[PDB]
């Protein structure tokens, strides 16, 4: 004997109740049938509830929209005649879908009011909607939001949750990026920014995170 | 369609159980179970039938390895048990500890231990799960695979998920310790391989440069460099 | 003092922006709370000619809460305190570039936590809901306070509300550890790490944060980080607060034992932690039987603390110590794999054979505790002839 | 009721903080093998034939 010589479902046991969400929010979560949160939900909900910037790249159908829907509904202080949540996306279909999600997750919180604006409709109707019953959540395309902010029909000085859906599609263009820059400039500097999209290329990531203060970046 | 009466849902669950026994069609079984528990959760039904449905789906999701579906079922079963439901508390506490071993969640294991009663720990399934957890944390692959050989209930189905990684860790430890050669019969004995063919099938992709033309034993000194690759 | 005089004093404090005075006039640790005249049932009519909103509603709710605490019934006392927090946050968010309400926020949050605990006790007595239900609502209110404090970034350092961030983080940590939702501490830890004031906060808040984060790191099997944070927390503690130091030691002892440092019996007696004496002696001596007996005797205490898993790796250290004892007794480097079997059988370990001895020694060598190899042909373990058992600190 | 309690003062600057003089022992690991447990182990090994 010689001598020794030198994914779609989270894998964590933490349901929606473990996120310390509002009981009126947990009731809606159970009602819509969401048993267990997705991996992106488990990664982003605790960070997004605290009102901090989030950057998320996840495949469609992984509960990406519900993340920021729950995040903005949790930290919502609703006051009459004041908008505190703004959602911007490049397509009218996504805006309608996110408005429907907001409506679905707020059947136990009658105070919260959500309004939707998009192109193809008269801006006079949007101004009338804003003046008659100013909502707490506004979902819309960058062009319509920019027009409503320019013509002094929407008060952007109260925004505290400015979020983008499919940030890649908006920030790849030039007119859309200019409109987003203008709208972000009008909003207050003390707020929360979250950006969710399916495919975030490395070329758009710097110009995507340029709008956030030390965001939590997650890519799948 | 969303509102489904409990009797019809029971009939559907029984039919799905019979179909799974007859044919073992995993996609159909998972779709049926997901629809069943979706209909249960939209109505807010938390009862013995709900715990039975979740138990059945979790047991089905172990014959065909689906960690995501099993985690969903077990994390629902935890709250169902906490709501004072009979279920199989010891069995699925054992499965919970075993899944936490699979995902390496020491904090979750500690939380589970903090709420274990004497009558629960007396259960054979949870006793086996606790012994396996002790062997895994203590790095005792001999005890680990001795318990993996005869695993009560469907414990072995969970262990199979991390059996391969545990075998790789054990083989790294053995190669770092057994010199100048490591017999493949020792691998067969320790790693709980039900066949020399299966043992060699596990050993082949690593490429450990076995000694002798017949590859009777692993040459650990030559395979030391290969350790970092796998 | 009359209610009119008290409200005039509150109004003067608010007008002069006296944060300390306003906190004293709203905290429940002040003798004015014991004043029977101040405690009122419906001060809604009053406070409106004195305090501008939302301070009027906040202090009326405080008066109602004082009346409640006088007449027990902590459930509606906690409801009134929640009203106080909600009313005060709206006024705190209005203060632009002025952190003069930080003491008020501190007192309000502390009273909210205390009333949440008392209301949970009352609700457990009533049997309506499980323990820790009001902790979730208190955590929601503290999260609102934390986000209000954190969103203020453009203000100057001297007037930033970020100074009131570690206190809220610590309150949230306390709630999470009470309700075992330790997975929620990651965003707070990340926020404090990204903050530029983490080395400038108050010493008490920094110490509490370090203790809780080290405890969570130990809970996540990050032993070096846990050791560093808990060592900082133990080193910096007030002499008067001995209970806090004992709680530090409870979770610092397993990590220091794992790293190779053993607590002294003098320390254990000084901080009244005698449950670790037998464990420390067994680990030092390599006594598996004594370690098992101690872990069984203090099993309830260790399970309640949450350090049973971390203390059962002292069994890993005990294996190394016992094998070192065997090697020193035999004075031979080509040790037989049956001497370790004899030692393990003497330690009353059930179903121990040469196979399990080989497995244990292989794991020890893989982890670096033992410098050697196993022949498996002559059934002998050969050691390095130099540093066969390296120090635990180096490993 | 076992929970981290609040400190009396918000700051102490280390003047009144307790410093512990070598409460950690690191020299326990030594080649000295003489205690009662060691004697028991040696007796067991001698009984089983190992010196």
């Amino acid at each position: 004997l010689l001598d020794y010589e030198d994914s779609y479902v989270s894998i964590h046991s933490s349901g929606f109740r473990d996120f310390l969400l509002k009981p009126e929010l947990l009731r809606a979560i159970v009602d819509c049938g969401f048993e267990h949160p997705s991996e992106v939900q488990h990664e982003c909900i605790p960070q997004a509830i605290l009102g901090m910037d989030v950057l998320c790249q996840a495949k469609s159908g992984m509960g990406k929209t519900a993340v920021f829907v729950l995040a903005t509904l949790q930290q919502l202080x609703p006051v009459t005649g004041q908008v505190s949540v703004l959602v911007m996306c490049h397509t009218r279909e996504l805006a309608f879908q996110i408005s429907k999600e907001y409506e679905r997750f707020s059947k136990y919180m009658p105070n919260v009011k959500v309004a939707v604006f998009f192109g193809g409709l008269s801006i006079k109707k949007d101004e009338e909607v804003l003046k008659k019953n100013c909502p707490h959540i506004v979902v819309g395309t960058p062009g319509r939001i920019l027009a409503l902010a320019r013509n002094k029909s929407l008060n952007l000085k109260h925004i505290k949750h400015f979020i983008l859906d499919e940030c890649d599609k908006m920030l790849e263009q030039l007119d859309m990026r200019r409109d987003v820059q203008e709208i972000f400039r009008m909003t207050p500097h003390e707020k929360q920014v979250m950006m969710f999209s399916a495919t975030l290329s490395k070329e758009i990531r710097p110009v995507c995170r340029k709008f956030m203060q030390d965001p939590m970046e997650i890519f799948v | 369609s969303t509102v489904r009466p409990v009797a019809v849902l029971k009939k559907s669950l029984c039919m799905v159980k019979c179909h799974w026994k007859e044919k073992q069609d995993y996609a159909f079984a998972c779709e049926q179970m997901k629809s069943i528990r979706q209909d249960l959760t939209v109505q807010g039904i938390r009862t013995e039938f709900t715990v039975e449905v979740y138990e059945t789906h979790a047991r089905i999701a172990l014959e065909k390895g689906d960690h995501e579906e099993f985690n969903q079922c077990q994390t629902q079963l935890k709250s169902l048990y906490a709501e004072n439901l009979p279920g199989n508390v010891g069995e699925f506490t054992a499965y919970r500890i075993l899944y936490y071993i699979f995902t390496k969640n020491s904090g979750d294991i500690t939380t589970e231990l903090a709420y274990l009663t004497r009558e629960l720990k007396a259960d054979p399934c949870v006793a086996h799960a606790l012994a396996l957890r002790t062997a895994w944390a203590l790095g005792n692959y001999h005890r680990f695979f001795r318990l993996y050989c005869h695993a009560p209930c469907m414990s072995g189905y969970l262990v199979d998920k991390f059996a391969d990684r545990e075998r790789k860790v054990a083989l790294k430890a053995m190669i770092k310790t057994f010199r100048p050669a490591l017999p493949v019969s020792y691998l067969q004995a320790e790693l709980a391989f039900e066949g020399e063919a299966a043992c060699r099938a596990f050993l082949e992709p690593l490429g450990l440069a076995y000694t002798g033309p017949d590859n009777s034993s692993i040459d650990c000194r030559l395979s030391l460099a290969q350790l970092s690759a796998f | 003092i009359t209610i009119n005089q008290y409200l005039q004093q509150v109004y003067e404090a608010i007008d002069s922006r006296d944060g300390a005075s306003c906190a004293e006039l709203v905290s429940f640790k002040h003798p004015h709370v014991a004043n029977p005249r101040l405690q009122m049932a419906s001060p809604e009519e009053k406070c409106q000619q004195v305090l501008e909103p939302p301070y009027d509603e906040m202090f009326a709710a405080h008066l109602r809460c004082t009346y409640a605490v006088g007449n027990h019934d902590f459930i509606e006392a906690y409801k009134c305190q929640t009203v106080i927090v909600q009313s005060f946050l709206r006024a705190f968010q209005a203060h632009k570039e002025e952190n003069w309400a930080l003491p008020v926020m501190y007192a309000v949050a502390l009273d909210l936590r205390v009333f949440a605990n008392n209301a949970d006790q009352q609700l457990v007595k009533k049997g309506k809901s499980k323990v820790g239900d009001m902790l979730e609502k208190a955590a929601e209110l503290l999260m609102s306070c934390f986000r209000v404090c954190a969103s203020d970034t453009r203000a100057g350092i001297e007037d930033s509300k970020k100074w009131g961030m570690l206190f809220l983080v610590n309150q949230l940590f306390k709630i999470y550890f009470k309700i075992n939702k330790l997975h929620l501490c990651k965003p707070l830890i990340r926020a404090i790490d990204s903050s530029n004031l983490k080395d400038d906060y108050s010493t008490a808040q920094r110490v509490t944060y370090k203790y809780y984060v080290g405890r969570k790191a130990m809970f996540d099997s990050d032993f070096k980080q846990a050791e560093e944070y808990l060592s900082f927390a133990f080193e910096h503690c007030h002499r008067s607060s001995q209970k806090n130091k004992r709680m530090i030691l409870i979770y610092l002892l397993p990590v220091k034992m794992l790293l190779g440092h053993m607590p002294t019996v003098e320390l254990l007696k000084k901080y009244h932690l005698m449950q670790f004496a037998e464990v420390t002696r067994a680990v030092s001596e390599g006594n598996l039987l004594l370690l098992h007996e101690a872990l069984a005797k203090h099993e309830a205490f260790f399970i309640r603390c949450g350090i049973f898993l971390i203390l059962e790796k002292l069994k890993i250290i005990t294996y190394r110590n016992l094998f070192k004892k065997v090697y020193l007794l035999l004075k031979t480097h080509q040790l037989s794999l049956d001497a370790f079997l004899v030692a393990l059988k003497f330690m009353q370990v059930e179903d121990v054979d040469i196979d399990e001895v080989q497995c244990i020694l292989a794991n020890l060598i893989y982890m670096g505790h033992v410098k050697g190899y196993i022949s498996h042909q002559h059934q002998k373990l050969v050691v390095s002839k130099q540093n066969p058992f390296p120090p635990l600190s180096t490993v | 009721d076992d929970e981290f309690e609040e400190f009396p003062a918000e700051d102490w600057a280390g003047l009144d903080e307790d410093e512990d003089a070598h409460v950690w022992e690191d020299n326990w690991d030594d080649d000295n093998v003489e205690d009662d447990f060691s004697n028991q182990l040696r007796a067991e090994l001698e009984k089983h034939g190992y010196k």
